[PDB]
C-alpha cells in the first residue's frame, strides 16, 4: 500500500484556483490522481499480477 | 477441538461511504488508512471460555467496477462456504442506496458463476442457509429467499448519526424514513439478509454488530432480540422478518405507495453543472476578413 501512495497522493492541477469565497470542497478524485488505475495502459491485469504475488 | 479459522468477511459499498473507518473501529485499530483497490484486515475474535483466539480476515472492495476482477483474490471457490458477506449502504446520500445493493448483488451473481460451481455443492449450501433461516428463534414464501446465494449475507446501514441532516435541510418526515426502510426490508427478505443500523459518531450497535459477526461466523450464542422502535438503532437479524412484518410500515403511508418504485418519491438533488462550455472561440481570420471585405464593399 505504501508504494502506490507515491503517485496516488499527488495533488492535481487546479485551473481556476485564484477565486476565493465559494465554500465547496473538491472531492478526492478532483484533488489527487485517484483515477490513475483506470489509465493503466495494459489494463487492470498489472494490479492483478501485483496482488498475485501476495 | 480448536475453533475453525479462515472465516471470510466480504465488504461491498461505494467509495467514500466509510467502510475502512468502520472496519478499523470494529477491529479496534487507531488509524485505518483508505488504501485504494482492495484493503486487507483481520478481525480480533476471541472467547473467554475455551481461551482460544481466532483470526477472521477482512476483505474490503472499493466502489469501482474497474476493480471487479480483484474478487478472485478476496474469495475463492473453496473459501465460499466460509464467507460472510456484508453489504454497506450509506444513507447520508439516501437517494442511491439500494442501487449499490443491486449492482453489487448482480456482480456477486455473475462472479459466483465465474468458477462454475457444480450444482450439488451450492444446493447443499442453499439448503443449509434455508434451514438456518427457518430455525430462527428470538416451504418458504413467494418472495422469500428467491435470490439466495447459499452463504450468509448481511446488509449494514452506515452513518446513523446522519438522520437529522435528512430531516432538517431536506424536509424529511417519518414517511420518508419508512419508504427507504421498506425497500431494504424487501431486499433483505428477497436475499435472506439481515440489517444492523450503525453509527460511528454516535457509537451505536457497533459491539452489537461485532457480536453478530462472531455468532454468524462461529456459532456463538445470541440473545439480543429485534429492535424496530429505535429508528437509529434498527436490528433485524435473519429469520425474524416475513411478508407481514413489512406490512406494518404501510399503515403510516399517506402519500406514497408500498408497491411504487424507488426513484419517483425520493430524488437526488441536482448539483453544480460544469458551467465552462460557454468558452471563447474567436473566428478564423480568413472568413472574418472576407466578411469585413464585404462590409468594405457595401458602404
Amino acid at each position: 500500500f505504501a508504494w502506490k501512495m507515491v503517485v496516488l497522493s499527488l495533488p492535481r492541477i487546479q485551473s481556476q484556483r485564484y477565486q476565493v469565497g465559494v465554500h465547496y470542497e473538491l472531492t478526492e478524485e478532483e484533488k489527487f490522481y485517484r483515477n490513475a488505475l483506470t489509465r493503466m495502459p495494459d489494463g487492470p491485469v498489472a494490479l492483478e499480477e501485483s496482488y498475485s504475488a501476495v | 477441538s480448536k475453533l475453525p479459522s479462515g472465516k471470510n468477511i466480504l465488504v461491498f459499498g461505494e467509495d467514500g461511504s466509510g467502510k475502512t473507518t468502520l472496519m478499523t473501529k470494529l477491529q479496534g485499530a487507531e488509524h485505518g488508512k483508505k488504501g485504494r483497490g482492495l484493503e486487507y484486515l483481520y478481525l480480533s475474535v476471541h472467547d473467554e471460555d475455551r481461551d482460544d483466539h481466532t483470526r477472521c480476515n477482512v476483505w474490503i472492495l472499493d466502489g469501482d467496477l474497474y476493480h471487479k476482477g480483484l474478487l478472485k483474490f478476496a474469495v475463492s471457490a473453496e473459501s465460499l462456504p466460509e464467507t460472510l458477506v456484508i453489504f454497506v449502504a450509506d444513507m447520508s446520500r439516501p437517494w442511491t442506496v439500494m442501487e449499490s445493493l443491486q449492482k453489487w448483488a448482480s456482480v456477486l451473481r455473475e462472479h459466483i458463476d465465474k468458477m462454475k460451481i457444480p450444482p450439488e455443492k451450492m444446493r447443499e449450501l442453499e439448503r443449509k442457509f434455508v434451514k438456518d433461516f427457518q430455525d430462527y428463534m428470538e416451504p418458504l414464501g413467494d418472495n422469500v429467499l428467491t435470490h439466495n446465494l447459499g452463504i450468509p449475507v448481511l446488509v449494514v446501514c452506515t452513518k446513523c448519526d446522519a438522520v437529522s441532516v435528512l430531516e432538517k435541510e431536506h424536509d424529511y418526515r417519518d414517511e420518508h424514513l419508512d419508504f427507504i426502510q421498506s425497500h431494504l426490508r424487501r431486499f433483505c427478505l428477497q436475499y435472506g439478509a439481515a440489517l444492523i443500523y450503525t453509527s460511528v459518531k454516535e457509537e451505536k450497535n457497533l459491539d452489537l454488530l461485532y457480536k453478530y459477526i462472531v455468532h454468524k461466523t462461529y456459532g456463538f450464542h445470541f440473545t439480543t432480540p429485534a429492535l424496530v422502535v429505535e429508528k437509529d438503532a434498527v436490528f433485524i437479524p435473519a429469520g425474524w422478518d416475513n411478508e407481514k412484518k413489512i406490512a406494518i410500515l404501510h399503515e403510516n403511508f399517506t402519500t406514497v405507495k408500498p408497491e411504487d418504485a424507488y426513484e419517483d418519491f425520493i430524488v437526488k438533488p441536482p448539483v453544480r453543472k460544469l458551467v465552462h462550455d460557454k468558452e471563447l472561440a474567436a473566428e478564423d481570420e480568413q472568413v472574418f476578413l472576407m466578411k469585413q471585405q464585404s462590409l468594405l464593399a457595401k458602404q
